[PDB]
């Protein structure tokens, strides 16, 4: 193996980070443009968010990686910034690498550039301090929304999108909590649909629908009997099986299962159930039986999904049909099959009017990729607005707020004695990379249209006047609505630099070649 | 081998082999050794200070100096100091020897005059023996006389060593007028220091030690490699274990089939089994019941130790022993060897040939150093045994054999005059190999050996007095020598340098 | 060196330059170091025509 | 086939080889110091400001290069911190050799020379060692208070440190009766609080598997019983080998039926042994973990191996390969349970613990990156302090003692010599280089700071030495900076050892050819 240090580190340093800035860059803001990639399995993947864009490629060296996981933790906590916290740390090593030839070491780099974001999230606790209640919130919340599911490609007729997320924030969390509820919502998709509808489900949906349509298609308020039994073939982890020959036996095993399973529909419905969830569902042959006993039943719910579904209802458990008491029983409002819009759609909703302790988002397309790219941006959208309900403290995203802040840093970059003065101010064209990429997708030069923002930033001193991030021909963040929250952008900057310093204090490196994933 | 023409191997292939042998043996020989890395096919580090183990661990690709690794390897079991000396001085002699055939000197001619030069150097050893002293009931006089031995094969605690080595091999036979080579055995332990080694009589097993005590004094054994996982040849040696079913059957019914191993042994004879085969998880169990003892783990170094003393015999099947199987030593008992506990008998009455000294380091590489000192040191006891002729500190032995060889080349001319004058500075070698090690000038170190001119006292050893020049007396200073071992080393190292300058041509298609 | 002046000039202005005792950093005002105003003039206005030719030049 | 080579292109190979393996280890330790990155193979990489790491994984083909192993390993082990700098300083007595070797001027006398120096050198640093224990306190948990903050102080923060130095004071006494690597550690989270910590006295799990209840299943115990399993639980439990079939008549739900009875059966043998709080290394299963929200019991999957060894300790317990126990050092029992929710991320935490003698930091940086080294900053906090109670000899710190050094040496290389200035010479101007390159890495003149100490040594002290929190000259020992004084002394007589060892090889033997 060889010996990589110093230059030599710092030169596969950029080399590296480059490449996944690059595709970045160019799919920023809501003027960003969609990326159609293929992979070697001759299948295709068009991606725009940042995250996807991260786990497709698995470019050389351990830096592209490093990227990857750093976004993982954002898009549950924040959400979206995905694209712009990797444009930004590739902008501090280009800069670093202009100060590097001067002869200026690392270490010097790492400090200045970790003291120069201090003075950027100083200057954005400025914009907002507000906290207000959930109500309240709901009209800046809606606006937010756009701007996010924007950034996603396409925001028309995506209103819905936004109105039910602010009911699905509401429900899982509290506003001073201060924890995490993306695990307690389940994002659902499926093919047939619209993007131009979009529900809330204050329960659950599993996509098995009734046995039998002859079977009703209402069940009462509660009484679930959650179930693992057999009425089909359970799959045994025994052995060696061995099968019927001839009339006889072939006729005493169809009636042996015939038997058992009318004693077990008599013992749940005896127990009070009028929905049975089975684990291991329904053959042709248990029809007949539980018809005759009328019972609604849902045929087949996966191992792990049954305790899903549970902890949803808030239901009482009953883990088995050897279990079965009255005294334990799921909760429900209703049971019945739901077609959203189409009958291409075909979801049964066990929905709640009791305890929710879950929300399901179900958001619809028609095809593949449509659903792909709704999830994602609802998602984003949803987390988003979950830092917001909490704290309502709202920034101007599109680079308004970084040219402030660039004006701040620079000033305060001169007026310390040590010798990281020359990185602070690095810093402060480093936060202007934002806006610069923006214009790229919008169709702008990348230079002028910073320096245009920059001036009404030289007035106000505050992001609500700037350029264009949804393309109509105004010079406005506050008449065009593109809002980000306070910690979202915080939180792109801080870890863009702890990162980043990281790789700046690392030299010594161990690698054959140059890279090594 | 390869083709070969002109006459080649004589000029070409002896100076190869004498520069391959060289500095391995010109800076580890006197009273400083120094370390030499070799990596084996199992690499690791492995540091040597000793002539005949670097190239026993050397594959010799030269034909030319095999037969100088034979010789050294005869001093070896020898002297363990006339080890050393092989190869130093029948290097130089073939050095210088090749001088001599270019002014027109025959290959023959020369080596009549090596003869008779060999012959007369004998002459002049017995006017190198410069005092007597043997006491072998005395750790005291013991010790000074291996000094220069451990010396040369340490650079570590010289002094600390030379009491560990003196204190073995008295105290197993003070009245014995022959020892053995593989009287004194090492075993060599982990942990702790190098002068937190220690010395224990008979034999001990570095390998686990568990059963549990029931003598002290009855100290028979019987020796398997045969495992008792389930293998006994009494009856069926099959094991269960492919089936649950069995498999459980078998656990508990293992407690019973260990019972009847461990009676089958000792009923005939034994207290302490000694086991190279592995004693599995019930086994273990049964064993500590009934309250025999267990040496576990035994490699078939450990095993060999053990049947080379006793006479007890090891086969792959389990049977009661036979009388032929079982040994007896004078006593058995559990007690820590350098702070780690093991097994240790005791043997110096029963027919020694075994002792012990516990080698430590907290690390492999720390032991090998000193695997060395005591290995040589063992076979240099063997000549203080068999005669009391003390011969003065290493190099100044030298000097005045190469002072009256040069008288010989004035008194008896012929075509010989010539080979017996480098018969002389051949003998110079060894202390110009001190010189060579000190980083000064040959010269300056032999002329102050003449200059004074005092045969049998002066050298200059390895001293910071080596770096700005003195010579020292090394007759008095607790580095002595014996007869023997340079009347051995000699001879061989004769027999080894004129055969390998006879060589000519291999000749093949 | 030049990150330190930088930073004295912030604060006070008129205040440390390149001293030819020290080599290094301290006051220009304890030991005058001075030059005409047109011979400073004179290094930056020619210096940008020249850059300003180049610059034109295809 | 051997490779045999000799002479001086021997000893130039040698001592050249130690050289590039020291260049890892060689700009690190400090917040303006390095980290490293070494991966030798695709998902192989390592994050470490620790010297005997990296080596370790490193490849070796040298036997100066393989040397090195054993001097870090040592070091490492007993005090946790300045690993890498025995490891520079193995090299470093090389470099200054190497224009004599060349030369061809090479006495053997010249590796006893470095013997003599060693020697003067180790007098020095206990001579100038001043007992803290002693000197100052007489509660000396302050004491210990002043080392933890300089400490947090030499991997990263310098301002979160003051809150973060009392903590550790009282980790370090529950510890401290041998080192451990693996009972200080420190779990992470982050986004409900970012820079704060919390001192938990006992253990924490991050892993728990359960989805069937939460609000419904009982969290909090008074007095639990732990089973510390490694067993798995399944869907529907196998049987034992032989008979058993599906369908032909009766055997169809028969068989399906019996499953589920073993399967209960695991769980009922783990329940009545003694069990309310179960973790287990390998997953609980989906039906498993329903029958325990039925009964009313918590439980916990996913768990890492080590994480159940640490509980043990704490418990007087230990892991339990059965289903059952019957001893009660063998089951684990508290007197707290409780499940509290830290960033929105599960910890189960046992407190109240017989024993005690584990800690675990909850730990909130600002990244997940900055965490990995405020993470370093506690762990080199915890192995210092204690290693001070240890030893309670203690000098200064920041490499100061190590430039007396040189100049200690630099007056003995006038008095001695016959030959000997030039390599006495070499063993004090290899001292210097720890320190230097600190400064020169962080980009500030390290001439500038340490010879400007060295003549302050020179009106009278000795603890004037380099603060690396801005790389400039600083008292280390009123700024409180401060390692114990054998630190230092097991460095110097190791690497020693190191450098004697391959100026004496002048052949190497490869037997394999390989």
């Amino acid at each position: 193996k060889s010996r990589l240090m110093g230059l030599e580190a710092l030169k596969s340093h950029i080399m590296a980070a480059k490449a996944v800035a690059n595709t970045m860059r160019t799919s920023l803001g809501p003027n960003g443009l969609d990326k159609m990639m293929v992979d070697k399995d001759g299948d295709v993947t068009v991606t725009n968010d940042g995250a996807t864009i991260l786990s497709m490629m698995d470019v050389d060296h351990q830096i592209a990686k490093l990227m990857v996981e750093l976004s993982k933790s954002q898009d549950d906590e924040i959400g979206d910034g995905t694209t712009g916290v990797v444009v930004l740390a590739g902008a501090l090593l280009e800069e670093a690498e202009q100060l590097l030839d001067r002869g200026i070491h690392p270490i010097r780099i790492a400090d200045g550039y970790e003291q120069a974001a201090r003075v950027a999230i100083e200057h954005l606790d400025k914009i907002s301090d507000s906290v207000l209640v959930d109500i309240k919130d709901t009209e800046p919340l809606i606006q937010t929304a756009k701007t996010t599911l924007g950034s996603k490609v396409v925001n028309s007729c995506h209103r819905q999108m936004a109105e039910i997320a602010v009911n699905a924030v509401l429900t899982v969390a509290d506003m001073e909590r201060r924890d995490v509820d993306f695990e307690l919502i389940k994002v659902e998709g499926k093919v047939g649909g619209r993007l131009e509808d979009t529900k809330l489900i204050k329960g659950v949906i599993v996509d098995k629908d009734f046995s039998h349509p002859q079977m009703p298609k209402k069940v009462e308020d509660a009484k679930i009997a959650i179930l693992t039994c057999p009425f089909e073939p359970p799959k045994p982890k025994t052995k060696h099986k061995l099968d019927v020959t001839s009339v006889e036996d072939y006729k005493a095993l169809q009636k042996y299962e015939k038997e058992k399973f009318e004693e077990m529909i008599q013992q749940i419905k005896e127990t009070g159930a009028n929905l049975a969830i089975c684990q291991w569902g329904f053959d042709d042959e248990a029809n007949h039986l539980l018809l005759q006993n009328n019972l609604p039943a849902v045929r087949w719910v996966g191992g792990p999904e049954i305790e899903l579904i549970a902890i949803a209802t808030g239901g009482r458990i009953v883990p088995r049909f050897s279990e079965l008491t009255a005294e334990k029983l799921g909760f429900a409002g209703l049971v019945q099959e739901i077609s959203f819009g189409t009958t291409k759609d075909k979801m049964l909703v066990i929905e709640q009017c009791k305890n929710s302790r879950a929300v399901t988002i179900f958001i619809r397309g028609g095809n593949k990729m449509i659903i792909e790219e709704a999830k994602r941006s609802l998602h984003d959208a949803l987390c988003v607005i979950r830092n917001l309900i909490r704290d309502n403290r709202v920034v101007y995203g599109g680079g308004a707020a970084e040219i402030s802040c660039a004006l701040a840093v620079s000033q305060e970059a001169d007026k310390c004695p040590t010798l990281e003065q020359y990185a602070m101010r690095a810093f402060a064209d480093a936060l202007e990379v934002i806006p610069m990429a923006l214009s790229e997708n919008s169709g702008m030069n990348p230079i002028q249209t910073m320096t245009e923002v920059r001036a009404r930033q030289v007035k106000e001193m505050n992001p609500a006047l700037g350029i264009d991030c949804l393309h109509k021909g105004t010079n406005d963040m506050k008449q065009q609505h593109v809002i980000e929250t306070l910690i979202g952008k915080k939180q792109q900057i801080s870890l863009a630099t702890q990162m980043v310093r990281m790789i700046l204090k690392i030299d010594d490196i161990r690698k054959p070649g140059e890279s090594e994933e | 081998a390869k083709h070969f023409s002109g006459l080649e191997e004589a000029v070409y292939r002896n100076i190869q082999a004498c520069k391959e042998l060289a500095q391995t043996t010109r800076t580890a020989y006197g009273p400083n050794g120094m370390n030499k890395m070799v990596i084996n096919h199992l690499e690791k580090l492995f540091v040597t200070n000793d002539a005949a183990t670097i190239l026993r661990e050397l594959e010799v690709q030269h034909p030319a100096a095999k037969m100088i690794v034979m010789a050294s390897h005869m001093q070896e079991q020898e002297v363990g100091d006339g080890t050393n000396f092989v190869l130093v001085f029948a290097g130089a002699l073939l050095e210088l020897a090749e001088e001599l055939l270019r002014i027109g000197l025959s290959v023959s001619e020369v080596i009549e005059g090596y003869e008779i030069a060999c012959r007369k150097a004998h002459e002049i050893l017995p006017n190198l023996v410069c005092c007597s002293a043997k006491n072998l009931r005395d750790i005291d006089e013991v010790s000074s006389l291996l000094r220069t031995s451990i010396m040369s094969k340490q650079y570590g605690n010289e002094v600390f060593l030379a009491k560990l080595i003196a204190q073995a091999c008295v105290s197993i036979f003070p009245d014995s007028g022959h020892f053995n080579v593989d009287n004194i055995r090492v075993c060599k332990i982990l942990g702790s220091g190098i002068s937190s080694s220690s010395v224990l009589h008979g034999m001990v097993f570095k390998k686990e030690t568990e059963g549990d005590v029931t003598s002290v004094k009855d100290a028979k054994i019987a020796v398997y490699s045969c495992p008792f996982d389930g293998m006994i040849t009494e009856t069926k040696g099959t094991v269960l274990i492919k089936t649950a079913e069995e498999l459980m059957n078998f656990s508990k019914g293992e407690e019973n089939l260990m019972d009847a191993q461990v009676k089958a042994i000792a009923d005939t004879g034994a207290n302490v089994v000694v086991t190279g085969g592995k004693v599995a998880d019930m086994a273990l169990h049964y064993a500590n019941k009934y309250n025999i003892m267990l040496v576990r783990l035994n490699s078939k170094w450990d095993l060999r130790r053990l049947c080379k003393t006793v006479g007890a015999t090891a086969l792959p099947r389990l049977t009661p022993p036979v009388l032929e199987e079982m040994g007896h030593c004078d006593s058995v008992y559990l007690s820590e060897v350098g702070d780690t506990q093991v097994v240790v008998f005791k043997h110096e009455k029963e027919d020694g040939a075994i002792s012990t000294i516990v080698l430590r380091g907290s690390t492999d590489n720390l032991m090998d150093d000193i695997e060395r000192a005591v290995d040589d040191g063992v076979n240099t006891f063997k000549v203080l045994t068999r005669d009391k002729r003390l011969v003065p500190g290493g190099g100044a032995t030298e000097i005045e054999l190469a002072k009256q060889i040069t008288s010989y080349g004035e008194t008896c001319p012929g075509l010989e005059q010539y080979a017996i004058k480098k018969f002389a500075e051949a003998f110079e070698a060894i202390p110009r190999a001190l010189a060579e090690n000190s980083g000064v000038k040959a010269n300056e170190v032999i002329s102050k050996l003449y200059a004074v001119h005092q045969e049998g006292n002066k050298n200059v050893g390895l001293d910071i007095e080596a770096e700005v020049p003195a010579v020292k007396d090394m007759l008095e200073a607790g580095i002595l020598d014996t007869y023997l071992g340079k009347y051995w080393a000699i001879k061989l190292a004769t027999n080894a340098a004129v055969t390998v300058l006879r060589v000519d041509q291999i000749i093949m298609a | 060196t030049v990150t330190e002046l930088r930073n004295r000039h912030a604060q006070g202005e008129k205040t440390a330059g390149i001293n030819v005792r020290k080599g290094g950093i301290s006051n220009i005002l304890e030991e005058l170091v001075v030059q005409p105003l047109l011979v400073s003039v004179s290094a930056l206005t020619l210096a940008t025509e020249t850059v300003r030719s180049i610059l034109k030049i295809d | 086939g051997t490779d045999s080579s000799q002479g001086i292109p021997q000893l130039v190979s040698n001592i050249s080889a130690c050289q590039v393996i020291a260049e890892a280890v060689r700009t690190t330790l400090g917040p303006r110091g390095m980290d490293k990155l070494i991966v030798d193979g695709r998902g192989k990489a390592t994050i470490s400001n620790d010297g005997a790491t990296i080596l370790k994984l490193l490849d070796v083909v040298h036997p100066a290069a393989k040397t090195l192993v054993d001097i870090a390993k040592s070091q490492d082990a007993e005090v946790g911190d300045g690993t890498t700098s025995v490891t520079l300083l193995a090299a470093e007595f090389l470099k200054q050799v190497k224009p004599y070797v060349e030369e061809g001027l090479h006495p053997q006398i010249i590796i006893r020379a470095f013997r003599t120096a060693t020697q003067l050198a180790v007098n020095k640093i206990k001579e100038i060692a001043v007992t803290v224990k002693k000197a100052d306190k007489v509660e000396q948990r302050k004491l210990l208070e002043k080392c933890a903050m300089t400490a947090l102080s030499s991997k990263l923060i310098s301002q979160q440190k003051a809150f973060f130095a009392k903590m550790v004071v009282d980790a370090v006494m529950m510890l401290d009766d041998l080192l451990q690597l693996k009972m200080i550690g420190i779990k992470k989270v982050q986004g409900g609080a970012l820079e704060d910590s919390q001192l938990v006295a006992g253990v924490a799990f991050k892993k728990t598997f359960s989805y069937a209840g939460f609000e419904m299943q009982p969290k909090k115990y008074h007095n639990p019983k732990i089973a510390l399993l490694n067993v798995e639980l399944e869907l529907k439990a196998e049987k034992d080998n032989a008979e058993i079939r599906v369908h032909t008549v009766e055997d169809y739900q028969a068989i399906v039926d019996a499953e589920w009875n073993i399967l209960y059966d695991k769980l009922e043998k783990i329940h009545h042994s003694g069990a309310k709080v179960v973790l287990s290394k390998l997953p609980i299963g989906d039906v498993a973990t329903q029958y325990f929200a039925d009964r009313d019991m918590f439980c916990a999957g996913r768990v890492p191996e080590e994480d159940l060894k640490r509980t043990m300790m704490a418990c007087g317990g230990s892991i339990q390969t059965s289903v059952n126990a019957l001893s009660a050092d063998v089951l684990g029992r508290c007197q707290v349970f409780e499940e509290t929710q830290i960033g929105g991320e599960r910890y189960n935490f046992f407190t109240g613990c017989p024993k005690a003698k584990t800690c675990t930091f909850i730990l909130r940086g600002g990244a997940e990156q900055f965490m990995e080294e405020t993470e370093r900053s506690l762990h080199d906090a915890i192995m210092i302090v204690r290693r001070a109670i240890k030893n309670d000899s203690v000098v200064a710190g920041g490499g100061a003692i190590e430039m007396e050094l040189s100049k200690y040496l630099r007056d003995y290389s006038r008095t001695i010599p016959g030959k000997q200035q030039l390599l006495i010479g070499a063993y004090a101007k290899a001292l210097e280089i720890i320190p230097r390159q600190l400064c020169d890495n962080a980009g500030f003149d390290a001439t500038n700071i340490l010879n400007k100490l060295r003549a302050r040594h020179a009106q009278g002290g000795t603890w004037y030495g380099v603060d690396i929190n801005n790389e400039d000259i600083a008292d280390n020992f009123e700024a409180f900076v401060w390692e114990p004084a054998m630190v230092r002394i097991n460095a110097l007589t190791a690497a020693s050892e190191a450098a004697c060892l391959i100026v004496s090889v002048d052949e190497t033997i490869k037997n394999p050819r390989s």
